[PDB]
Parts: structure tokens; C-alpha cells; sequence
């Protein structure tokens, strides 16, 4: 079905953006962050896919990380 | 987590902040670190998955080929997608601890439909075994403080974690 | 003047010496190794789709981490 | 390099691909240059908006200019455009097509929309601090060691070309 957990983690201390989707207060800086857990869709358009295909089709180039075995 | 069971099992979120937050951390182990490395993977997950679909293919090009598995963009999506997938049940397991969830909705029957598809194992086995060496590596980071989001210490036993969960996606689908 | 079109020169380079598979874009032989190289260049719009968005907000939104590279 | 800018792909290889290379300076280096930026656009577009974001969270509160997927995408679109313009000045070796097909106009344009010149700024630095850093790289090495901080400094006035323009 092509779904998978999507979590979005915001450690949020001092952002002045006052939370709303808990308010189950705590007394503490953990009233400022909040882990967030859905599962959604994972989805490549293909014209995601070809810009990604321009990207890799020189087979040369990389980031700066990772050793070369091209 | 049974308030994160119907989560990885319809289409309304879940939300753990406050109270709940303190006492999660309290359950898991190093809770607060525990969150820095599932922020940072998954923070990277595009660099991650990008990266290491384009290393499978930069070391073998025939995979791009007309008769590879990733020509066309149609392919090429559904291996991108594969990757991210992998990635986030690998986060998630991370996420909870245990690889509960990433053995029984994401590994089970994965090698029989790769074999189906023909999906080649060694173009699977190159692409998970970078996307592991990623998320070590940002779990592990070892950059100065004005470039490090967190506070520095040591997670040598998170990401010795998050590797293993790695290790079980490339011995369940090769 | 910026036309508001939003194309913009889309190019690609091939550094494919000793690539198996034969050169056939280009239409100019030199009789060196610059036969099995080639830039290639193309005016083309630039599109972002409202979904790589929507999965970059989700990347973005936490406001803490970032890449290896970088000052915070 | 120009019929393009100006709809089908140029193809240079072979004896034309040689003879450019004699009439640019440095010209295997400069290829090499133009493919570490290209190859990377997709990580330096999004490293740079995500950075121009968490520098100021309001960017994407409901007041701010990347709030909206609509919007937000036309930010990424900006930034790729940018970038691309600036890796085809680094392939013909100036800023001709640059000024004048990218910049000549824009700052009038960010104006009546109110697209953001901080922002628009700190996105722009970035993605030169990126493409500096592929130039200079900043084992593990596509390409043989060696000195490319010509090139470099080429690519990065190119960016304060944007930088100056859009301010
Ligand atoms: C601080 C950083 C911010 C500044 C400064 C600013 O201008 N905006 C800031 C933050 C910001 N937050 C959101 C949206 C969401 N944030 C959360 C997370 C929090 N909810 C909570 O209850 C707690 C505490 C327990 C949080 C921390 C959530 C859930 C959302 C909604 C969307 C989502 O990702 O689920 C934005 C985006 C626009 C908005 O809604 O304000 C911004 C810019
Ligand atoms: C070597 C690398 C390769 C191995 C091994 C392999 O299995 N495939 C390899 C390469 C490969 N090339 C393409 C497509 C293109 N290559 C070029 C560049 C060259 N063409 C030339 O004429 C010259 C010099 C004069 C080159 C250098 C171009 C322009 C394309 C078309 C695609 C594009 O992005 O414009 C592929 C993709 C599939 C194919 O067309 O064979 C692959 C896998
Ligand atoms: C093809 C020419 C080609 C590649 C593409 C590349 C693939 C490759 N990548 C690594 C290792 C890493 N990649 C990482 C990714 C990132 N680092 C960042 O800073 C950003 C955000 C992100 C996306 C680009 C990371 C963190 C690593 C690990 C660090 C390291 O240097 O190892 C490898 C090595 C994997 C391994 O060791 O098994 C490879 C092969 N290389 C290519 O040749
Ligand atoms: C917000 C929390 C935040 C960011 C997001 C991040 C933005 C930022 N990034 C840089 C510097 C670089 N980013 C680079 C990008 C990449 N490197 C890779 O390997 C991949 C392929 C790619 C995508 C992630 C590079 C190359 C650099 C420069 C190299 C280096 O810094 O050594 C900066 C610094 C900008 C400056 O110096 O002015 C910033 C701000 N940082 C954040 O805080
Ligand atoms: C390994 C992943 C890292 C690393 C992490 C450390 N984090 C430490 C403390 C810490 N981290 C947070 C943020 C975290 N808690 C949350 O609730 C959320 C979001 C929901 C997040 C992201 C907090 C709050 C804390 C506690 C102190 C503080 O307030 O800053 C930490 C300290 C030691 C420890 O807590 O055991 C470490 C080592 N350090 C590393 O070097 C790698 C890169
Ligand atoms: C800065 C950009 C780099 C770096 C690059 C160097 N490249 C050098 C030589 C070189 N590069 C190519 C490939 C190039 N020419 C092409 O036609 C194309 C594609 C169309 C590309 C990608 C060639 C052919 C050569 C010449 C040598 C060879 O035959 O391999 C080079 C050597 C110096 C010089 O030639 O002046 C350098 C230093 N090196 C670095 O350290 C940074 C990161
Ligand atoms: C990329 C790293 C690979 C590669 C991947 C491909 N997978 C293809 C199809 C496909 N993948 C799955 C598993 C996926 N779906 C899920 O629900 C989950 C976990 C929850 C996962 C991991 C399925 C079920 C399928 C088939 C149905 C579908 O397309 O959704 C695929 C397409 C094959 C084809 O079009 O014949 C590709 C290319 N291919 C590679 O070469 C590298 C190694
Ligand atoms: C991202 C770093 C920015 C940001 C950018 C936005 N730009 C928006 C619209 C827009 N941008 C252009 C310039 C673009 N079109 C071209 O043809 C060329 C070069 C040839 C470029 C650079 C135009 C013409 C437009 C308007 C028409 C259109 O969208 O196609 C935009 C949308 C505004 C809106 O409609 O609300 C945004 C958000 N926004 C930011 O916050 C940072 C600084």
C-alpha cells in the first residue's frame, strides 16, 4: 500500500508560535516540543524521479561525503 | 506504543508533547538522545535516499541502462519511494526502540516480491548499506558545537542501534 | 531582461570515458578522449511540484537540524 | 551556448567539445566546476531555503512568504533558477546571460510581490557557500587533486552578481 511512518520532531523552546495541538501541560521545557507520528503515502512523481535521473546520469560527481567506487 | 500502534497500522496523525513527552523519555532509553538522532535522519531523509539511489547507480550504471531496473522514470520513482520507505521504518524503529513494526510491516514478504519484480538484490544491498552509512554518520556527528544541533556527547550505542535495524532490512531482502 | 518564464539553461555534463555505452549525441569527431565526453545544455522550465514542497515542509518545519555542512 | 538560452538541447562532444575547452580558461576544470554544482542543485536549493527558514521561523508562519506549498515551491523554483543561471555563467565563462535574462528585472518584480530581500539574501549566500565549497571540494575525490580557487572565486562573484542585483 506504499505508506510508512512520517515522524516530525520539533524541539520548539522558545519559539514564540504558542503550541495548540497537545495543551497537556507539563510544568517543564517539554511543554515547548512535541514528537509528531502519522503514516502517509510515500510518493515519487516521476517528474521528481527525472530531475533526479539528470542529477545521477553523469555518474561522476557526489556530495562531499562517502568514498568513490563509482 | 499502543498510542503509536494505530498510527503504524488510517489517516489521522498522533501527537506526544508535554506530560505525555516527559514520560515517554522516561520509558525509552536516553529519550532526549534518543529524539536528536530520529530528528537528524529524518531531518536528511532526502539527501539520505537521494544519495544513496544515485551511489547504487554511480557504481553500477547498467542499472540506469535500458534494461537496468531503475530506467524510466516510472522505475526510477518506485526505487526512490522503496528507499524512503526503508528509511522511515528504519526511523521509526529507531524511534520506539525495537523492530517490531520494521519487521512485520515493512521486511515480511519484501524478498519474495523483489524476487518477483526482479528487483536485483545487489543494487537493494548497495543502496540500504549507504543510507545506513548516513544515518550513522549523523547519528555519530562529530562537528563543532556552531554546527552541531545538539548538545555534544557521545551515541555510540544509538547509532551501533540504528545500525542494527539496518542490518535487518539487508538480511531479510537479499 | 527576466522574462518571468521561469526557464532557465538546464545542463549536463558527461565525463564517460571508457563507457560501454557508444556516444551518439554529439556529431564531431576529434579522434581523442573528447569523444567520450559531452555537455549538454537545454533551456527548460523550472517546476517545483506541490508535493516535493509539501514533503520539504515537513523536513523544514522542526527548525533544528540541518545538513553535515554548515554553521547553525 | 546560446541558441539555447535564447527550444531544443545543444549537444557539444567531440571536436566541438575540444575547441570550447580551447577557448574558455581552464577548461577541463571548469567542466568539472559546472558538474559538482549541477550534480549537487537539488541539496544546495533545498540546504539553502531550509536555512534561509530556520534563520527566521515567520518565513512559513501564516504571515511569511513561504507559507503555503503554492509558495513555498515558487521559493524552490527561484532558488534552482538562480543557481542554474549561475552554473551557465561558470560554463561560458561570464555574466552576460546572467544579468540580463535573470537579474535585469527581478528586483522590480521581488518588490511588487514582496518577496522578501533578507531572505532572498541569505539564500543566495548560501547556495555560493555551497557551490564554493563543490568547487573547492570543502580519496573521497571525483576528480584529480589539485588547485581549482580560480574557478572558485569566478563562481563566486557570479553569485554576488545576484546578491548585488536583488538586494
Ligand atoms: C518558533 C520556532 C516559531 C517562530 C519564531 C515562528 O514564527 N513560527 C514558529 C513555529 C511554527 N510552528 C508551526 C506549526 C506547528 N507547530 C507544531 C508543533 C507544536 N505544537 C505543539 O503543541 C507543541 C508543544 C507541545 C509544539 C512544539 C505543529 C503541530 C504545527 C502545525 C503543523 C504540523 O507540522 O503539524 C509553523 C507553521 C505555521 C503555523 O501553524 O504557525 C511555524 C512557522
Ligand atoms: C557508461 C558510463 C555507461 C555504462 C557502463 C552503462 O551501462 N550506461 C552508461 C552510460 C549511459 N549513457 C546514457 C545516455 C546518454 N549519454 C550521453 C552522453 C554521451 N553521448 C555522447 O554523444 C557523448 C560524447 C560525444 C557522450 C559522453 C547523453 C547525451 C545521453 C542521453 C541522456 C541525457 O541525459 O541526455 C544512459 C541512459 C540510457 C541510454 O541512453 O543509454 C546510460 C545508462
Ligand atoms: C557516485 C558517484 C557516488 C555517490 C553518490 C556517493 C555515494 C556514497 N555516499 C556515502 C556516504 C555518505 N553519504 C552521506 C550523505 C550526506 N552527507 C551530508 O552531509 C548530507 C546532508 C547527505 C546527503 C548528500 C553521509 C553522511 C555519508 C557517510 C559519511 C562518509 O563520508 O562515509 C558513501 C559511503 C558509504 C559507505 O561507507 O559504505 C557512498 C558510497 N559515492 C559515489 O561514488
Ligand atoms: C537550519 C537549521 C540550517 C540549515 C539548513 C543549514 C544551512 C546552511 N548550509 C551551509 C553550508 C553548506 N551547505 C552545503 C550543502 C550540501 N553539502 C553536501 O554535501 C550536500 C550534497 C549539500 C546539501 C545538504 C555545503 C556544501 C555547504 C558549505 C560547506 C561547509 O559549510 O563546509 C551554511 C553555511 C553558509 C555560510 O557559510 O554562510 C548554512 C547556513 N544551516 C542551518 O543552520
Ligand atoms: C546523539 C543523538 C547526539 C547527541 C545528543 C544529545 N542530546 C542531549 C540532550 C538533549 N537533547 C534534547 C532535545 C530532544 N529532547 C526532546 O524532547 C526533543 C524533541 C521532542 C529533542 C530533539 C534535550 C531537551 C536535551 C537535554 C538537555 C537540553 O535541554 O539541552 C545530550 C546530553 C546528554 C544526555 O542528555 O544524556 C546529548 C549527548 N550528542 C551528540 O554528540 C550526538 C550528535
Ligand atoms: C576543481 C574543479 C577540482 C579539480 C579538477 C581538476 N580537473 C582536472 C582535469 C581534467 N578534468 C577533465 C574532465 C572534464 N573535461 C571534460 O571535457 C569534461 C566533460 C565534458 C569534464 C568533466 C579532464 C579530461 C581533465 C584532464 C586530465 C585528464 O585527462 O583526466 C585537473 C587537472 C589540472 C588541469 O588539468 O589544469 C584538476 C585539478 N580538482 C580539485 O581538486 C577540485 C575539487
Ligand atoms: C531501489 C532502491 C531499488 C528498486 C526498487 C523498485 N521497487 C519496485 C516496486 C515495488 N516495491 C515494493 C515494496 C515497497 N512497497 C511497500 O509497500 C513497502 C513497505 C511497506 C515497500 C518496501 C512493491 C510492493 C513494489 C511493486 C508494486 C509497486 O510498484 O508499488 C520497482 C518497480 C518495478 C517495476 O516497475 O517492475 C522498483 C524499480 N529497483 C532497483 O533497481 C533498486 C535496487
Ligand atoms: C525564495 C528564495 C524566495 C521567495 C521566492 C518567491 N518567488 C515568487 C514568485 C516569482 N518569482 C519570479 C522570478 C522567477 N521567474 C523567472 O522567470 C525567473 C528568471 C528568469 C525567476 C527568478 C516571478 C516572475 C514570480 C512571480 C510569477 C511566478 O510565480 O511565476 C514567489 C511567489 C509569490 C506569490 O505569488 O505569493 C515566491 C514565494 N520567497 C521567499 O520568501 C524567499 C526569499
Amino acid at each position: 500500500s506504499a505508506k510508512a511512518p512520517a515522524i516530525t520532531i520539533f524541539d520548539h523552546r522558545g519559539c514564540s508560535r504558542a503550541p495548540k495541538e497537545s495543551s497537556a501541560k507539563s510544568g517543564s521545557q517539554d511543554d515547548e516540543m512535541l514528537v509528531k507520528v502519522a503514516s502517509t503515502k510515500v510518493t515519487v512523481s516521476e517528474d521528481v524521479a527525472a530531475k533526479k535521473l539528470q542529477e545521477f546520469i553523469g555518474f561522476k560527481e557526489k556530495g562531499l561525503d562517502g568514498s568513490v567506487i563509482r | 506504543l499502543d498510542a503509536f500502534s494505530r498510527v503504524v497500522t488510517d489517516s489521522k496523525a498522533a501527537y506526544v508533547g508535554g506530560a505525555d513527552l516527559q514520560a515517554l523519555k522516561k520509558f525509552i532509553s536516553e529519550g532526549n538522545k534518543r529524539l536528536d538522532a530520529v530528528n537528524s535522519i529524518v531531518s536528511n531523509a532526502s539527501c539520505i535516499v537521494s544519495d544513496a539511489v544515485s551511489g547504487m547507480i554511480c557504481e553500477n550504471p547498467s542499472l540506469i541502462s535500458p534494461s537496468g531496473n531503475c530506467y524510466t522514470n516510472r522505475r526510477m520513482a518506485a526505487c526512490l519511494r522503496d528507499a524512503e520507505i526503508i528509511l522511515r521504518y528504519v526511523s521509526y524503529a529507531l524511534l520506539s526502540g525495537d523492530s517490531s513494526v520494521l519487521e512485520d510491516r515493512c521486511l515480511n514478504g519484501l524478498k519474495e516480491t523483489y524476487s518477483s519484480l526482479g528487483v536485483p538484490a545487489n543494487g537493494n544491498a548497495r543502496a540500504v548499506s549507504i543510507m545506513k552509512a548516513c544515518s550513522v554518520a549523523f547519528v555519530n556527528n562529530t562537528a563543532s558545537q556552531k554546527k552541531l544541533s545538539t548538545p555534544q556527547g557521545d551515541c555510540s550505542g544509538l547509532a551501533s542501534e540504528v545500525a542494527g535495524y539496518f542490518d535487518k532490512v539487508t538480511s531479510a531482502i537479499s
